[PDB]
């Protein structure tokens, strides 16, 4: 199966606090599995899953050392933004980055991933080719000739191509106990008397990805929603004709099921 | 292991 | 500018009056990640209640899932009530125990 790594990190200003505050949170197959945080009595990378406690000191200081770095890196270039935008002193301002890497079912690396958002807008992005780079406002052209003059690119592609595939390949071998497993959903349809309504759920499934739809041809429906144990929810209703109960029938689709679930109103 | 960033925007 | 916020209250498990359970408040799609968010029983803030720490999704938008034990009973009546500069005043959404 394909896997993935990525560390979504974040700066905030606030009028009130002297410092931004800097958070990193990195994740393998979209589970969280380290966090850094400023704010923190004691700033470290903690370890987020159970069986990244295999790591040792050296790993834990190493990673810490690099976040206060980036830490450095988002309070500067904070400062610099908000002169490129001319805002002023007095406002609430962040920064955003994605970092990391997509392998496919060999392993190989299928893609890597480097963009930067800045008042949740997109700013600056590394394109496919880890080369060249993309950047809508004008604000942000000033970034992009600066990135572009130094080689920049050259450095975040080594990353990408190297260190992010070399280290994810280590953590899924330490990971070949948590994280194998997907959690199959498992279905059920309830009643209620709009005509009445027809609603069929879907609990305890792992990953969120899933779909729910009702048939007869192509309805009222919530997002994916954290269960708060790891698995996840998910209903899709429509409304009925009171008697024609078993005319409808809901199908369920996720990566877990050997095939896909029918069910309707029992 | 994360990245670390070179040029500042 | 701002993201307004996407709220649904939910129980982890299946609700079952006298059964104790957890209730959730998933509070997705907002900037900026400054937010307050409160649980209410009949009304009132909820003593004691989960926050999991912000995160953010890959369009940029951050959320959270705070949650909080509880036993339903057939005529106590949960809500969440979310604060933030997107909106002006308050949103409250109330939990169903069908949705």
């Amino acid at each position: 199966g394909p896997h993935s790594m990525r560390y979504f990190e974040t700066a905030v200003s606030r009028p009130g606090l002297e410092e931004p505050r800097y958070i990193s949170v990195g994740y393998v197959d979209n589970k969280e599995f380290v966090r850094f945080d400023s704010d923190a009595e004691n700033p470290r990378y903690e370890p987020r899953a159970p069986w990244m406690e295999q790591e040792g000191p050296e790993y834990w200081e190493r990673e810490t050392q690099k976040a206060k770095g980036q830490e450095q890196w988002f309070r500067v270039s904070l400062r610099n933004l908000l002169g490129y935008y001319n805002q002023s002193a007095g406002g609430s301002h962040t920064l955003q980055q994605m970092s990391g890497c997509d392998l496919g079912s060999d392993w190989r690396l299928l893609r890597g991933y480097l963009q930067f958002a800045y008042e949740g807008r997109d700013y600056i992005a590394l394109n496919e080719d880890l080369k060249t780079w993309t950047a809508a406002d004008m604000a942000a052209q000033i970034t992009r000739r600066k990135w572009e003059q130094s080689g920049a690119a050259e450095h975040y592609k080594a990353y990408l191509e190297g260190e992010c595939v070399e280290w994810l390949h280590r953590y899924l071998k330490n990971g070949n106990a948590t994280l194998l497993r997907t959690d199959s959903p498992k279905a059920h349809v309830t009643h209620h008397p709009r005509e009445v309504t027809l609603r069929c759920w879907a609990l305890g499934f792992y990953p969120a990805d899933i779909t729910l739809t009702w048939q007869g041809e192509e309805m009222e429906l919530v997002e994916t929603r954290p269960a708060g144990d790891g698995t996840f929810q998910k209903w899709a209703s429509v409304v009925v004709p009171l008697g024609k109960e078993q005319n409808y029938t809901c199908r369920v689709y996720h990566e877990g099921l050997p095939e896909p679930l029918t069910l309707r109103w029992e | 292991k994360a990245p670390f960033n070179f040029a500042t925007m | 500018i701002q993201k307004t916020p996407q709220i649904q209250v939910y129980s982890r498990h299946p609700p079952e009056n006298g059964k104790p359970n957890i209730l959730n408040c998933y509070v997705t799609q907002f900037h900026p990640p400054h937010i307050e968010i409160q649980m209410l029983k009949n009304g009132k803030k909820i003593p004691k209640v989960e926050m999991s720490d912000m995160s953010f999704s890959k369009d940029w938008s951050f959320y959270i899932l705070a949650h909080t034990e509880f036993t339903p009973t057939e005529t106590d009546t949960y809500a969440c009530r979310v604060k933030h500069d997107s909106m002006a005043e308050p949103k409250t959404v109330y939990w169903d125990r069908d949705m």
